[PDB]
């Protein structure tokens, strides 16, 4: 009592395609990130490990924004609304992209093909264990579920169209854009595993888990401010960190969306 | 996981006032948890963990479903109702706007019954993510048992509404975020200390009565 229409199949296809072509621009930008570095007496190696992660996050933001521009309907919405959606979804989509790059055999996370990181390396880059353990506890929970590229792409699309985000002008338009992607996930999962009906509610529930992970990310940024760690404008604006850029006066996410 | 026993547990229930009504409902909450399938059969430490993890969301869900027939306000179990204009002067208006828009109006516009809400509250309750759980696998199976019963209830009770089950689950991410902002405001009341909070709600905020209530 389920069907994946030709229209839904072609929609899912564009999502996987968009995701892969964004990864292409993301892989080109690899020589831009400061290299991962015995630490000198100056203390610069720590600054280098922090900047590495910072620049990888910037690459990850640019990828999300280019993916949303390619998710049908998103560019129809008002600029205020699309900024409001990506601001809240960034960290959620960021953790989703971290989880699919988790290797259970090595217990490591691989970014941009070459950069492989363990729980220690995440700590060395300035992150706290209160954020590291949930990152790896979610990564290995995403693995148990064992998603494909179509499932990841649909879940990212559903996450973007969460009407409840702060400063969403037209919640009605956003809730309307979400439902076709939700029915496409229901159909795809039921056609993928005809025997396991629990696949789809298990996927939707991961969006609830992402909400806690955002809350845990906020605790990490609060800690970064104690540590006098300076986030670049783009990250400061998306996550409301520093006075100036945190006010959105810089209008980066806006300029990024414009072109 | 029978839906009728979930509905039976739901129907089983007959400013400073929000803090009063919350503390009152915490006792009621333990009586609802015992009634819902396979909960009492679960380890005593896990039942504490589960109730300590979701009490905020579980009550916000109950207050939202009660307020279905009242405009711009929340109907507390005490009998008194709190309006939007008082919430905005209390300095807790923005989050109050979020509860009515995302939870109350949605539950109203979709005519969410007490069986569906019971299933959602049971999904909220059986959280395998709760910190310190001895056996998180058995908590996951039970939560999955709810998905199965709710989807089956949904298709039978509401045919020609094939996206209803999802619409019910999609309130949960919003509820999680709302519960988090609801809990930070309660901590401000506890840190400021304008009007003292009752012992059970004080036990929930601080991290006794709960252990005594379990048997
Ligand atoms: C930015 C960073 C200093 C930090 O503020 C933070 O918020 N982090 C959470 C997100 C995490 C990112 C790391 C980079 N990222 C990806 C994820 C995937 C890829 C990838 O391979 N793509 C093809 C996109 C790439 Cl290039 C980057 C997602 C998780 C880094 C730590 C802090 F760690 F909390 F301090």
């Amino acid at each position: 009592g389920v069907q994946l229409t030709a229209a839904q199949e072609l929609m899912i296809q564009q999502l996987v395609a968009a995701q892969l072509q964004c990864n292409k621009r993301s892989f080109s930008d690899q020589p831009k990130v400061t290299p991962w570095p015995a630490d000198p007496a100056s203390g610069s190696a720590s600054q280098q490990r922090f900047a590495h992660f910072t620049e990888l996050a910037i690459i990850s933001v640019q990828e999300i924004v280019d993916f949303a521009k390619q998710v049908p309907g998103f560019l129809q919405l008002g600029r205020e609304d699309q900024i409001a959606l990506l601001k809240a979804s960034t960290i959620e989509i960021m953790l989703l992209e971290t989880a699919r790059r988790y290797n259970h055999e090595t217990e490591c996370i691989t970014f941009l093909k070459d950069f492989t990181y363990s729980k220690d390396d995440f700590h060395r880059a300035g992150l706290q264990v209160e954020f590291i353990n949930p990152i790896f506890e979610f990564s290995r929970a995403m693995r148990r579920l064992g998603l494909d590229d179509a499932e990841y792409a649909l879940l990212i699309a559903i996450n973007i169209f969460s009407a409840d985000r702060p400063n969403v002008q037209e919640p009605g338009r956003v809730e309307a854009l979400q439902q076709p992607y939700v029915e496409a996930l229901l159909s795809y999962t039921r056609i993928k595993r005809p025997q396991d009906q629990l696949r789809f509610p298990r996927m939707l529930m991961k969006l609830v888990s992402l909400r806690t992970l955002s809350s845990v990310h906020s605790e990490q940024v609060f800690a970064l401010r104690l540590q006098d760690k300076k986030l670049p404008p783009l990250l400061s604006e998306i996550w409301d960190v520093h006075e100036g850029s945190g006010s959105g006066s810089h209008k980066i996410l806006h300029r990024l969306l414009q072109d | 996981m029978p839906v009728d026993r979930i509905l039976e547990a739901e129907l089983a229930v007959e400013v400073t006032n929000i803090c009063q009504a919350a503390d009152k409902q915490l006792f009621t909450l333990v009586e609802w948890a015992k009634r819902i399938p396979h909960f009492s059969s679960l380890p005593l430490d896990d039942q504490v963990i589960l109730l300590r993890a979701g009490w905020n969301e579980l009550l916000i869900a109950s207050f939202s479903h009660r307020s279905i027939d009242v405009r711009d306000g929340i109907l507390l179990a005490t009998g008194l109702h709190v309006h939007r204009n008082s919430a905005h002067s209390a300095g807790v208006g923005a989050i109050f706007d979020r509860v009515l828009t995302e939870l109350v109006s949605k539950m109203r516009d979709m005519r969410m019954d007490k069986t569906e809400l019971g299933c959602l509250r049971a999904i909220i309750l059986f959280n395998p993510d709760a910190k310190g759980l001895s056996n998180p696998s058995e908590v996951e199976v039970l939560r999955e048992k709810v998905y199965a019963s709710l989807e089956t209830y949904c298709k039978q009770k509401y045919p020609e509404q094939q996206g209803r089950f999802a619409k019910l689950l999609l309130r949960l991410p919003a509820l999680r975020s709302i519960g988090l902002k609801c809990l930070e405001h309660l901590f401000f009341f506890k840190l400021i200390g304008d009007t003292p909070i009752d012992t059970f709600l004080m036990e929930m905020l601080e991290a006794k009565i709960l252990h005594r209530l379990l048997q």
